[PDB]
């Protein structure tokens, strides 16, 4: 197989700027390279074939690669429509292999999260399952360490983390962190904490609640 | 010259087989290779193999050769790909491509689950707790199957500060979660209600989000 | 069969 190496993995760009993604093949793929865009929720769209030929329809802001073993798709000036994951593919030989993609998101001034903590509902406890949910809303950038600490001690098992794709109204993102415990396992502990390390705030952002009453 | 049409979503049991279709339109079927590619969050894009509708030649990936069977039917200008002995690692998006143009995708979910309805659990803000210049309510729909599940907040009319997260899998079932950020001078008067509907079980629960000491 | 594209073919 031909390890295909695409860098960066993700990038933070603004409308108007010049984008460059690179594709590196483990062998000479004889300019047998294709570039294509995956818009979230959609089937790939071909942009460039055999290293440098623009697919019909494609705007001329898009332009392609080199030869030998490293190739690039350059976007002259970035436009909104261009936000999706980009992927390169070699078809010089079988099997056919793809690069790991490059995700493009819109960039902004930093914004820190609004964190909210919710002890289990009575109802769910009355079924004997316990859910400690935590919401970390409207931050940017996308990097955020969510750490759960029960009565002081950090626990990392039984924790689901769902992410929101970068909102298109405010260019911010935000997760939902959830600890799950049983009724017996929740009522053995007292203090429950929601811990966040986020850039822009040097020290962890913590919300919390006590099972006695905080 | 035009496009490719894939068959709709498949919800199959482990141990079972499926057959995806790729009808081709607007060109000469037997002149252009059709290939099958697989998409997943872990591995991303993966090529299963290719068929030549005209020569009947096929090229398989060594990863899927014991599990994939590529066929084509000239008469109906449809590519078939058959996936057998289904396992939980076959859950994914499968595309048929002619390299320049692509089908829209066929979602295949392999699952041993049964129709299960959600538990919508109202998420009350710590009641014996702190305040600020805004209040965030919440809602939890834990344990359903299959997807989807559309939830709304005050029937889609209270939706400027709404957040709904993609449905995660746990224990074989789905759990989704939603968050509304409303003005701190609004909640207890103007009530906020979480509306949750699970078609498949034909259930529409409405849970009152109410405070509690 | 996409003559212009070149590259691997099943033939």
């Amino acid at each position: 197989d031909i390890k295909m190496t695409q860098s960066p993995s993700s990038m933070y760009t603004s409308l108007g700027e010049r984008v460059t993604i690179t594709c590196k093949a483990s062998q000479d793929i004889n300019s047998f390279l294709t570039w294509f865009l995956q818009k979230p929720g959609k089937s790939p769209k071909t942009l460039i074939y055999r290293a440098n030929r623009l697919m019909i329809g494609v705007p001329s802001r898009f332009s392609g690669s080199g030869s030998g073993q490293t190739y690039s798709l350059t976007i002259s000036s970035l436009e909104y429509e261009d936000m999706g994951i980009y992927y390169c593919l070699q078809y010089d030989d079988f099997p056919l292999t793809f690069g790991a993609g490059t995700k493009l998101d819109l960039k902004r001034a930093d914004a820190a999260p609004t964190v909210s903590i919710f002890p289990p509902s009575s109802e769910q406890l009355t079924s004997g399952g316990a859910s400690v949910v935590c919401f970390l809303n409207n931050f940017y950038p996308k990097e955020i360490n969510v750490k759960w600490k029960i009565d002081g001690s950090e626990r990392q098992n039984g924790v689901l983390d769902s992410w929101t794709e970068q909102d298109s109204k405010d260019s911010t993102y935000s997760m939902s962190s959830t600890l799950t415990l049983t009724k017996d396992e929740y009522e053995r502990h007292n203090s429950y904490t929601c811990e966040a390390t986020h850039k822009t705030s040097t020290s962890p952002i913590v919300k919390s609640f006590n099972r006695n009453e905080c | 010259q035009d496009q490719l049409q894939q068959s709709g979503a498949e919800l199959v049991r482990p141990g079972a087989s499926v057959k995806l279709s790729c009808k081709a339109l607007g060109y000469i079927f037997t002149d252009y290779e059709i290939h099958w590619v697989k998409q997943t969050p872990v591995h991303g894009l993966e090529w299963i193999g290719g068929i030549h509708p005209g020569s009947s030649g096929t090229a398989y990936n060594q990863k899927f050769k014991g599990k994939a069977t590529l066929t084509a039917d000239k008469s109906s200008t449809t590519a078939f790909m058959e996936l057998s002995s289904l396992t939980s690692e076959d859950s994914a998006v499968y595309y048929c491509t002619r390299k320049d143009y692509w089908g829209q995708g066929t979602l295949v979910t392999v699952s041993a689950a049964k129709t299960t309805a959600p538990s919508v659990y109202p998420l009350v803000p710590v009641c014996g707790g702190t305040t600020g210049s805004s209040v965030t309510l919440g809602c939890l729909v834990k344990g359903y199957f299959p997807e989807p599940v559309t939830l709304t907040w005050n029937s889609g009319s209270l939706s400027s500060g709404v957040h709904t997260f993609p449905a995660l899998l746990q224990s074989g079932l789905y759990t989704l979660s939603s968050s509304v950020t409303v003005t701190s001078n609004t909640w207890p008067s103007q009530t906020i209600t979480c509306n949750v509907a699970h078609p498949a079980s034909s259930t529409k629960v409405d849970k009152k989000i109410e405070p509690r000491v | 069969g996409l003559y212009e594209w070149g590259g691997a073919r099943i033939t």
